[PDB]
Formats: C-alpha cells, structure tokens, sequence
RNA sequence: GUUCUUUGUAAAGUGCCUUCGAAGAGUCGAGUUGUUUGGGAAUGCAGCUCUAAGUGGGUGGUUCCAUCUAAAGCUAA
RNA sequence: GUUUGACCUCAAAUCAGGUAGGAGUACCCGCUGAACUUAAGCAUAUCAAUAAGCGGAGGAAAAGAAACCAACCGGGAUUGCCUUAGUAACGGCGAGUGAAGCGGCAAAAGCUCAAAUUUGAAAUCUGGUACCUUCGGUGCCCGAGUUGUAAUUUGGAGAGGG
C-alpha cells in the first residue's frame, strides 16, 4: 500500500513523553481547581452490547433517571453533587438496576457536601 | 419621457392586480364595510383606545407617588394582536373582529375571515390597515377586536353587531363567487 | 397562534392562491434588480422559527440565482443556495448570514430570502441569545459551508452513510492516508 | 423544440393521449418565462432544411 | 428481567391535537386543491378511484402515499357534495 | 366548543403582577431621590423659570 | 525564518518569557484546608491519599482520618416587608382565623390567594409580630 | 476574611391531589444525469420532472419486530 | 375636502457612530481541479476526491449532544490513540483500493428557540441629552416593535391551580 505520496505524510509518535507530561500537568491543575471534589464523575456500572462482549462489565456514561428516582435524589440535583446522569439510556436489567442503586447510595454516603455558602 | 423605477413598478402592479384573476379566497378584502358603519365602528372603538405608553408611565408615577405618602375594576381595552387575537378567537372569547384589506403579507391574513366564519365570531373587513394601527398607538396592527366592553356600550355594541351582519356578511356572503379581477 | 395557519397553508405551494402569490411575486422580484433588501419577510412563520427576531439588528435580503447547469453537462455541484448565500455575504460582508429558506422560483432563476444580523448592534451584543454570533470564529459562516444548506451539502450527518465526510472528508482522508509510528514499534 | 420530441414520444406506443392530461410587457416576460431525445432532436434539425 | 423503565418520545403518538386537525382543515378547505389533486377529482366524479389512484402514484413516490390521498380526496368529496 | 379547554390562569382574574412590580421599582427609585415626584417636577415650573 | 531573521539582527530585543518551572510547581488554590496541609513533594494522587480524600471514583488504570475530621467540622461552621405586614395585620384585625372568610373577601383579598397561603403568611406574621 | 444593602404580598426546589396536552415543507421521498465512497444494501451530494402524513415519519432486522424524531441554532478537553 | 392627514414603497446628506476589502497562510472550512507515473496494450481503474488556483477563519479549526450504533443480560455528545484490519467490501477479484459497531485509554457540559394569551396593563430594546461610585448605571425624549419585543418551556416533557 505505498502507490501514493504517503512520504509527504509520516507522522512519529516523538513526543509520547511529554504529551504524557502534559497529561499530567494538565490533571494536576484540574486537582489544584478542583481540589474538593473528583477528578472524574461517578460514572455508572454497565453490562455491554455485542453478545461477544457481553459477558464484560464496564463503566457507562450516567445514571438513568429511574435510577437517580430510586437513588432519593434528582436529576437536576445529581449533577451539581458531580453524578452522572444519562436522559436517553433505558433501564432493562434488574439486577443491573440494583446494583446502580447502591453505588449510588453509597456515593450519597461517602460525600460530604459543604454549605452552599 | 421617463418615470422613477420604483414608481413604475407599483402602478405596474396596480395593473396586474386589476386584470389578473384571483382565486375566491383572495379579493374577499376590497368588499368592505360601507362608509358609515365603518365610522360608526371606529367611532366606537375610540372610546377604548389602549392606554399609551405616556399615559401608562403617568398612571404608574401617580400610584408610586400615592404609595410613598401612604381597587380599580378590570381594564377595558381593543384588542389588536393578531397573534392574541387569533388566540382569542377560536376560543369564543371575541365578539367583534376587525381585518385589515391591505395587508403586505396576503397569506398572512386569508385565513382569519374564513376562520372566524367557522367559529360563528361576527367579523368585518375596513379599508387601511393605518386605520386600524392609528387607534391603538401603532403604525398599522392589520387586525383589531373588541373582547369585553363596558355595561354602558354593550347595547351599542350588539346593535353595532347587528348591523354588521346585514352589511357585511349578508351582502358579502356570496363573495365565493366567480373569480375577481376579471376586468378588459 | 396563527403560525401553524401560516406553515400548513405554505405547505400546499400547488394550491391556487399560492400559485398567484408565486406568479405575482417573481415578476415583483424580476422587475428588481438581483440583490435587493426586503423590509420584511414574505414568510414570518418560517423566518421565527429559523431564528428571526422583530428586533433592530436583523435584516432580510432577497437574491436571484440562475437555474439550470455535452459542454453544459458539468455538474459544478456548488448548491445555487449556497451561492446565494455566499453572494448575499459578499455584498454585506459586514453583516453575518444565518440561514436561508426557499420563497419562490421561475422556470430561468430561483428566488431565496435571506436573514443576516448586525454583531455591531449593540443590541446583539448585549443580547445572551445572539451575542454568540458576533464571535470572530463565526465570521462569514456561509463562506465556509456552516449554514444548514452548506451543511447539508457537506454530509454531515451521524450514521454509517456518512462515514465519508462524518466530520469532513479531507479530515477523514488525511487522517485515513497517513503512517503511524511510535517510538516503540508495535 | 419540445414539441416534436412529443409528438416523436406519441408516435410510438410508450404515451398516448391519457398520458397527456395525466399587459403587453407582461406577456412578453409569461412567454419567455422537459428531458428531452437526441432522436426527436436529429429528426427536427434534419426537418428545419429547405 | 423486562422493567419497563419509562415512556419515550415514541410513546408521544397521541391523539391527533384535534385543534391541529381544525387547522389542517381550514387550510385544506382554503387553499383548495393542487392541479394534480384537481385531475385526481374530474376522474373521480366519473371514473372513480380507478384512474386516481394511479395519478397519484404516478405524481407521488410510492402507493402507500396514493392511497392516503385518494381517502383524503374522498373524504373532501363526501362533505363537498353534500355540506 | 373551542378547539381547546386551556384552563384560565389566575392573572386574567386578579390585577397585573407587572404593574405591581413596576409601581414598586418607581417608589423605590423615587426613595431614593434619583425620581423627582410629579408634583414637585410641577412646582419646579413655578419655583423655577422666572 | 524570514521575520525571525530579522528580530535577531534587529536591536528591538526579545520577550523573553521563563515559564517551564512554574507550569509544574502549581499552587492549590480551591480550598484552605487543603492547602494548609497539601504537599508539593508529593504528587496529586499521593497528596489525596495522605489527605484522604479519594482523587478517582473509578478503577485508575494500572497497579497503585484528622483532615476529614476538619472537612466534617465545616459543616457546623428574612422578614415581611412594611406593605405585607400591614396587610396581614389588617386581615388578622378584621377577620382573624376565618380563613374561608377572608378568601372570599372581595375588598381587602384582591388577590385572590389560597386558604393555605393565607394561614402560612398569618402564621409568620404572628411568629414575628405580637 | 471584614462591611453597606436588601423586599417585593418577588423568583425558584421535591412529593401528593385537581384540570389540560403546541415539535421545524419545495422538506422526506421517487426517476433521470454527473461526480464520489469499500459501501454489491445502490454511500453522499448536486441540476432537473412530481410532490408526501401525524395513533405519522426515518434507519435496521426473524408474520412482524428493534431504535430515534431530521428538514432551526450554541457549546469548553 | 378643487382639502389636510394617515400609512406602504423608493430616494439623497461630507447627517452620528460602527462594519468590509488587504496581509500572513504549517494546521482548519468550502469551491474548483489535471497530468507524468501504475495495470492485460486500454476507455472503468491507479496517480487523486492529490498538485496548483479561488474564497473564509483561530490558536487551534470542524463536528458535537442521535430521525445514532446494534439484534444482545443491548451501548447513550463529538473528537483523538492500539486493536478491530490488511477482515468485511470494492476493483476485466488486474495491478491495487479499503473502511465502520464492539473492545482498551485521554477527555467528559450540557443546552437555546419555533409551535398554547403578559392580554388584569410591549411589562422588551437601540439611539440623543444631564449627572455618576464610566468595560457601565439612573431620570428625561424621539424611535425599533403588535406582520410580536418581555417571563416560562423543548418530551429528560410541559402548562393552569390546591
């Protein structure tokens, strides 16, 4: 595969390290602004698509609605409280609805929430 | 000799307008109100022009200045919108509409008149949306509607009703005729 | 409200009344020249829901495009909307292009209007709904195809059919004909 | 022009008749204001000669 | 195990808004009727949905849209005729 | 019937909540002195002018 | 290059800017507990786990109470205008806790206001008043 | 961290109960001609004849089923 | 009314103030656009949706929150990297062209209008003037706007009341 002019175009990964530098200077300033809470949101527990995949568990976007209802909490009110929240993903499982349910609970309890003040 | 551009144009479309055949919806406006009832009608409507913005911020002032020192009924007043009074009507809310037979925009207007003969709502058509605009503080509003009028009119605006129906909807009711405009 | 009046008796173009307004309006259009400004919109129904505004800053232009393209068999598949556009923008570079919707065509040229805002006008900027415009990234939008007519002829759209020009496809192109090598070989 | 590519269309059994139907400075821009057949094209400018 | 979590925008296929129904046949009544929607008529007066039917599929793009007219153009005729 | 029920609110039966809020900003501006009450601007016509 | 040419033969100098050392050595500045008791030495993750406060809620990727005392401790560390309590006062002085009646006084209830808004304002008035 | 103001029968947040229920047209789409993609399912666009409905429409798949609501617009890494 | 005035359209001011050309051009967004070369000589093909040319932007730009992907115990903005993969697919299966779901990671922010009457008060805003605690604020005045500016709202619903 060499009948073009793809010498004009040779793109070497060089600079991995400090691209990687970057990172992490970069991830170092979100923690200095944004000290008190997470770097990441609590990202919901998913199963996946793609039957040769399925048996795999992973992350997904954000709680669905429902979950957040059953959570004792809000939509509107998650999201200031840095929990994902997902209007488009449905709830099919129940035994995958259980568990985001917890870890929601127990997100509720593990925070701390300073006066709005 | 020669003539402005602009100036040919419109006597141009004067012409066209004249002798092109329109459809039954169109030229529903031009067979307006007769003279009188179409003065007796604003006549009527002067006596609840809006407030103006002049008289509004006086009314207000006056009422703060009460207030610093330390139950008027509902406002009576046209309503001219037309996208209130097209909210208005088809709601049976509106008891005298007013349509305007010159407005830019024809589309905009066809449908009012057929739309407030299938509500039953009386309605009539006056020469001059400047008419209309001039009554409520407006440079042209193309439309105007009376929605709750004083105890002391309301007879003069039934009558006024009344007379409506013979002059216009009586007369005009046939508008659906052969197609205007068919003139040498 | 009296739009959805508007917007269902635009939809019937074949009708009668509309095929008179059409006739009446082309000829009113052809007897001026090709670029003239409009005092306001023919269509306020479809103009107030591509985001016109009855305020000082908006502005409504009208523009004829010829129609039509074996010498004469070049496609030159530049849109005549798109041209209209990007000519209405020329002749007000100092204004900024939104949109455009179709009002009218003859059997020689096409009629389009066009609605163009001020980002000068005070009232724009100190609007938080439209003072987005006026950011100098958003500078003669249909010159670079970022209204809907341009987008459209981009194929922009998410889905496999569009995975040629998904997020342009002298970007994919570039992207897809270029050798990737690490430090580390893989 | 048009017209005798029509009547070339007519001639043969793909249309018939069902598938027909199925101011002075004003006129003048009405007037001045369809795919078309090499065939019936041929057969017209071969027809324009004296 | 099915939860049947929540409704959907699909699930907003309601009634058909008879106001919006009102307004579709207002307009209908005064925008009138297409020129090809006029030949869909002159052939129903006297030859029937036979001939229309093919109109419109000839004008339209598929059957399933030539039917919906020629019920519509019915039903147009029904009141016409009549009221 | 009308094409649609759409319940009244309670602002087409009690007075303009904008007028209130309007008449309310007017007596605080004039508090605090920036607005000229209408009889003094009245009395200034008099008072003044000579 | 061609202006880069230029600038260093030209006597207007450089902007010399030295900025490398202060892009890593960066101050917190989100909180004053935090600060008070973050370390530069150590890095961001190490700082939170001394700290205690959890730096990534999902699992990181590759192999790896005294502060949240004082992060608890935080925790622990309106009135009717003139108009509207001479309102009150004359709705209470002229009918008292007959609310139905009030609601249906046309005079002094212009605004026509629920049972229960009425009894809720009534309750604050009396709370602040005598 | 300290301080001046608020306010006006003003704006918002959750549960329950009562009454209602607006979504983008020369647009989707069809045939023709050119171009282009791995896109054989005719992949997208453009010029042209015609012109769609709201218990509707688009894209897929084993008698039907699965997922969204285009034809308006903004957005930091 | 043999008159005067309302509008609608169209004119000119060295009217008051703003906006545009152009330059740079590695990257970005569109239009236009070939050949040498490569093949079974060759029109399909490859060179190439490249070279050059034109127009429009910034530190990045485009795109971006599905009329998506999938057929599952279904995923849930766009973008970037390994893999999917030199597979599917295309090409006189001829040289050759050639993807995308999923999987692992970086980053993760959602939203704003149209369409239901503020109708018990166009409550919206530009401009001119006098002041001030001058990136703007207040009073006054002509105007833009009723052919729709304020508030709320986009199915994640939503709206009128208790």
């Amino acid at each position: 595969h060499f009948r073009k002019h793809w010498q004009e175009r040779v793109k070497v990964h060089f600079d991995q390290a400090g691209k990687k530098v970057s990172r992490r200077n970069a991830r170092a300033t979100r923690a200095a602004k944004i000290a008190p809470r997470p770097l990441d949101l609590l990202r919901p527990v998913v199963r996946a698509p793609t039957v040769k995949y399925n048996r795999k568990v992973r992350a997904g976007r954000g709680f669905t609605l429902a979950e957040v209802k059953a959570a004792g909490l809000t939509a509107a009110y998650a999201r200031t409280i840095g929990i994902a929240v997902d209007h488009r993903r449905q709830n099919r499982n129940q035994e995958i609805f259980d568990a985001n349910v917890q870890r929601l609970k127990e997100y509720q309890s593990k925070i701390i929430v300073f006066p709005r003040n | 000799v020669k003539w402005p551009e602009y100036v040919r144009v419109q006597r141009q479309k004067k012409i066209l307008s004249i002798r092109l055949k329109v459809p039954p919806t169109i030229a529903q406006f031009q067979y307006t109100l007769d003279r009188n009832t179409a003065a007796e009608t604003f006549k009527l409507f002067n006596k609840y022009r809006p407030e103006t913005a002049a008289e509004k911020k006086e009314r207000l002032t006056k009422e703060a200045a009460a207030v610093a020192e330390g139950a008027s009924p509902k406002p009576y007043a046209v309503k001219y919108g037309l996208n209130h009074v097209v909210a208005l009507i088809e709601n049976k809310k509106a008891k005298l509409v007013l349509i305007a037979n010159d407005v830019d925009p024809i589309e905009l207007v066809v449908f009012l008149p057929a739309l407030c003969k299938k509500m039953g709502v009386p309605y009539a058509i006056v020469k001059g949306k400047a008419r209309l605009g001039t009554l409520v503080n407006q440079k042209t509003s193309a439309v105007a509607a009376l929605t709750e009028v004083r105890a002391e009119d309301e007879a003069a605006l039934a009558k006024l009703v009344s007379t409506i129906d013979a002059n216009f909807a009586d007369k005009y009711d046939e508008v659906k005729k052969h197609w205007g405009g068919g003139i040498l | 409200g009296a739009y959805k009046y508007l917007e269902e008796l635009q939809r019937k173009k074949q009708s009668d009344v509309l095929r008179f307004l059409q006739r009446v309006r082309v000829w009113e259009y052809r007897q001026k020249n090709v670029i003239h400004r409009a005092a306001r919109p023919t269509r306020p129904d479809k103009a107030r829901r591509l985001g016109y505004k009855a305020k000082q800053g908006f502005v409504i232009y009208r523009v004829r495009v010829r129609r039509g393209n074996g010498v004469n068999e070049l496609k030159y598949q530049r849109s005549l909307r798109a041209t209209a556009e990007e000519r209405v923008g020329r002749r007000a570079a100092n204004l900024r292009v939104l949109n455009s919707y179709w009002v009218n065509q003859d059997s020689t040229y096409k009629y389009f209007e066009v609605i163009l805002v001020d980002p000068q006008h005070k009232a724009i900027r100190r609007d938080a709904r439209y003072n987005w415009i006026c950011d100098p990234v958003h500078k003669h939008r249909e010159a670079r195809g970022l209204t809907a007519t341009g987008k459209k002829s981009r194929g922009i759209n998410k889905g496999h059919k569009f995975n040629n020009t998904k997020a342009g496809r002298r970007k994919t192109w570039k992207r897809q004909n270029t050798l990737s090598l690490w430090r580390y070989r893989k | 022009v048009e017209a005798m590519t029509l009547a070339h269309q007519l001639a043969l059994g793909q249309k018939n008749k069902h598938d027909l139907v199925d101011p002075d400075w004003f006129l003048e821009d009405e007037k001045e204001h369809k795919p078309i057949t090499k065939e019936a094209a041929m057969a017209i400018k071969e027809k324009i000669k004296a | 195990t099915s939860m049947t979590p929540a409704p959907k925008i699909s699930y907003k296929k309601g009634a058909a808004s008879n106001r919006t129904k009102f307004v579709r046949s207002l307009v209908r009544e005064i925008a009138g009727l297409s020129p090809y929607e006029r030949r869909l008529i002159d052939l129903i007066r006297n030859s029937g949905e036979k001939r229309a039917r093919k109109v419109a599929k000839k004008r339209l793009g598929s059957f399933t849209r030539a039917k919906a007219k020629v019920e519509e153009m019915n039903n147009i005729i029904a009141a016409s005729r009549r009221h | 019937m009308p094409l649609t029920a759409v319940p009244e609110p309670k602002r087409r039966f009690v007075p303009s909540k904008n007028e209130a809020k309007r008449v309310m900003k007017i007596v605080r501006a004039i508090r605090e002195g920036r607005i000229i009450p209408p009889k003094k601007l009245k009395e200034m016509k008099e008072k003044e002018k000579i | 290059s061609v202006r880069k040419r230029k600038m260093n033969r030209s006597s207007v100098g450089k902007a010399t800017r030295r900025n490398k050392d202060k892009q890593r050595k960066i101050n917190i500045q989100s909180n004053p507990i935090i600060a008070a008791n973050w370390d530069y030495s150590l890095t961001m993750a190490q700082n939170y786990k001394k700290l205690g406060l959890r730096a990534k809620l999902q699992t990181p990727a590759g192999g790896k109470e005294t502060e949240v005392v004082k992060k608890l401790e935080e925790l622990a560390s309106r009135s009717q205008s003139e108009r509207e309590e001479e309102w009150l006062e004359k709705l209470y002085k002229k009918h008292g806790d007959d609310y139905k009646k009030m609601f249906f006084d046309k005079k002094l209830n212009i605004y026509q206001q629920s049972e229960g808004d009425l009894k809720r304002r009534l309750l604050r008035w009396k709370k602040r008043n005598g």
